[PDB]
């Protein structure tokens, strides 16, 4: 079972702001209850599934097109610039709403809304149903929000570990480095030896030769 | 003539001198094979210095190793 | 402004369910209007800050600690097993509540809520800000499970990159060990062949022995 | 006595003594020479192995440098 429960102005009540609590289940199409309050009475009217597939073939409308027509006009979900107007006769008590166009408008429904006898439980019905709601969406707040703050640590921890590959594979390549200079400049020393000694043996030599004759 | 003075004169230096060859080939022979030896000695420690500079690079790369096993623990899970 | 809007259960009126709205701003000390209602009528009353400060002296509690029992009575949040009675009487507008132990009644508050002319207009406003309020929840609602596919998105790119750089990596140390052996295999390959000249040379000298005497 | 003859004949003798050791001390000392060429060209040839050896190394870890500093764009943000 769900319910909606949206703000609309009546044009016979201009002033004011009522509410519609439209419940069904588990479609708009097989049925719904549908109720008007301003805070202190209370019309509720329910509506079956022949009443919406008649409302539609009157108008030659799609019933799908229909239906979906009613989600917008009564379930609050639709605009702008979906303009809807919204009457009700306290007298035949019943509920009028078109959807107005620059060039038509087109009557999409008539609901007899028939008075409550006790409209106080049904209102407080409805601020019990918010004030659960209300409590449903803060413990979902807490529970999301505590996931980020385990997912944004989650990615601190890599941040601060992937940090320290970076740093041990620098300090890798660096001693692989120094590792090639060292064994480098001894080969170095080694060939500046080899020079020296090719260059002792040419100098020897011509201290044998002038001795020597 | 004195026949026996020659032949045994002749037969002494011919003693003499395959004696003298024998001593040189035989020097040639160990001078050949102390450098086959050597070259091969060389060659042996230029295989030990080919193993220890490859086992020098898996000892320094263990730090890293062990880091990036341990971040690999963190992401797969 | 703030305000928190509460069930509570009156032993005046047991088989229904009230509501409390109360409303203050910044905090509960400095005062505080106070709302019940049945879904029907409602009566309303502000408790300055020198009324809870005198509620408070006359039971010679310390104000922090009494302000603090305010907040867990009429504000919801308390316990269990803080249990709470709620007396009201219609006649003289006084709206009571006491903390209720095994042993002692600490009798807390004695407000006095003087019939509103327009109950509807007040029930109205309530249910507009329970519907603004699940409106807004839900938009938190989106914007932090956003967060979370963006979050694991985010996570889900550096899984699969950082097992990229594994794969290299072991790629990597694998062709290292390839050409490590390689190499190795050469230098094995040519010790073999001086084994062999090693060898040759001394099967060609006694050849040369054999032969020459 | 022929005393040029012997002057002479012992002349010759010195001057071609002396000449066949001035060529030996010559070619014994281009042997030394040569050894020592040849030694400095193999150190020249083992210390361009070692480099060629560690460029070769760097050629290869290109591929995981470029993983690395990939993955380290994506999580310094």
């Amino acid at each position: 079972m769900e319910r909606k429960i949206s703000r609309i102005h009546l044009v016979s009540e201009p002033s004011i702001t009522h509410f519609l609590q439209v419940s069904w289940e588990k479609t708009l199409e097989s049925g719904f209850v549908i109720t008007l309050t301003d805070g202190h009475s209370a019309w509720t009217g329910t509506v079956s599934e022949s009443e919406i597939s008649q409302e539609a073939d009157d108008m030659a409308m799609e019933k799908g097109k229909y239906v979906g027509e009613l989600r917008k006009a009564l379930l609050s979900g639709a605009g702008p610039a979906d303009v809807y107007t919204f009457n009700f006769s306290k007298e035949s008590c019943y509920f009028f709403f078109e959807k107005n166009l620059k060039d038509v408008s087109f009557r999409l429904g008539s609901f007899n809304l028939e008075k409550v006898e006790n409209p106080a439980e049904v209102i407080r019905e409805l601020i019990c149903y918010c004030l659960d709601t209300i409590a449903e969406n803060q413990a979902k707040n807490e529970h999301l929000q505590k996931e980020n703050e385990r997912l944004l640590r989650d990615w601190n921890d890599v941040q601060g570990r992937f940090e320290k590959c970076v740093s041990a594979k620098e300090a890798l390549e660096t001693d692989l480095y120094k590792r090639f200079i060292l064994v480098l400049n001894e080969k170095k020393t080694k060939i500046r030896s080899l020079h020296n000694k090719l260059l002792n043996a040419a100098q020897e030599r011509e201290k044998d030769i002038k001795q020597e004759g | 003539a004195r026949s026996m003075e020659q032949q045994e004169d002749s037969l002494e230096k011919v003693i003499k001198d395959t004696e003298s060859l024998f001593k040189t080939r035989e020097k040639e022979y160990q001078e050949t094979i102390d450098q086959i030896e050597l070259e091969l000695a060389t060659a042996k420690n230029d295989m030990n210095r080919h193993l220890h500079e490859y086992m020098e690079m898996c000892s320094m790369k263990r730090g890293l190793d062990v880091q990036m096993e341990t971040c690999r623990r963190l992401i797969t899970q």
